């Protein structure tokens, strides 16, 4: 399973 | 990364299997609101706040107001010069026995309206519903999607919750069901569709040129797709208004609205 997830590190 | 259009065009002339990955940047050029930037709100919330199983569990009326708004707004939006260049390139190359696939993070169907046929919508669609009882997925372009939502969904701060009881939110029309519908949109914290992921993995493994277009808003796993291709030595060209956290892994970076750079690149 692969989830949708917000990118935060930037 | 290089900004040599001439070098990119050399690869483009020979590539047999091109993957184009699109993000919200391409929709914003047609004036589609995204609800993600610093500053980008519907009422007091952003997309990451409403596009969640938590928001739907606790306030399904509000989440429906938000997707209702977004569906109705699309009424008057058109694909832009970047959507068109992508669709025309697909058509033209397919006559040469060359394959172009669009993997899109967008849920607004503007690529489909422009004529893209090989389209992987990895986060679903504004114009699909899924029944939370029977699981059936259906196309739905109705305006309004149900009568209790007529006139609702306004974006302005101050706007009161419609507080529509669940019985008068959109309901499944399959004979014998009656369950509560949800948008068939992938929310934060949920699984992407396993069948679509298999397609995506297969296309990315075969492709010999990858384009990454308007993906400044970072979301996983999509933000990993183009790095995965580049890590195999395959050229990746990024077309974006700014640099991203993955830009330094790609072969090309072309700065500017996609509408200005793509028509030339994909001619
Ligand atoms: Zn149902």
């Amino acid at each position: 399973e692969l989830n949708k997830l917000l990118g935060r590190v930037t | 990364p290089s900004s040599s259009m001439a070098d990119f065009r050399k690869f483009f002339a020979k590539a047999k299997h091109i993957v184009i990955i699109s993000g919200a940047g391409v929709s914003a050029e047609s004036g589609v609101p995204t609800f993600r930037g610093a500053g980008g709100y519907w009422r007091k919330w952003q997309a990451q706040d409403l596009a969640t199983p938590l928001a739907f569990a606790h306030n399904p009326s509000r989440v429906w107001e938000f997707y209702h708004y977004r569906r109705e707004v699309m009424g008057s939006k058109e694909p832009n010069a970047g959507h068109r260049a992508i669709a025309e390139c697909e058509t033209r190359l397919g006559k040469q026995g060359r394959r172009v696939v669009v993997i899109t993070q967008n849920i607004d169907e503007l690529h489909r309206k422009a004529g893209t046929k090989n389209l992987l919508e990895i986060h679903g669609s504004l114009f699909k519903t899924r029944c939370t009882s029977c699981g059936v997925v259906a196309e739905n372009y109705k305006s309004p999607i149900c009568p209790a939502l007529s006139g609702k969904g306004a974006p302005e701060p101050g706007t009161q919750d419609a507080s529509i009881p669940v019985e008068k939110l959109p309901r499944c029309e399959e004979a014998g069901c009656g369950g509560l519908l949800r948008p068939h949109v992938v929310w934060f914290g949920e699984n992407l569709d396993p069948a679509i992921l298999e397609e995506v993995d297969r296309e990315l493994a075969h492709c010999d040129l990858c384009l990454v277009v308007g993906t400044s808003s970072v979301v996983y796993p999509a933000a990993m797709f183009a790095p995965q291709v580049a890590a195999r030595g395959v050229p990746v060209a990024e077309f974006n208004t700014e640099t991203t956290p993955a830009t330094n892994r790609f072969r090309f970076h072309f700065q500017g609205p996609c509408g200005t750079t793509l028509p030339e690149a994909l001619a």
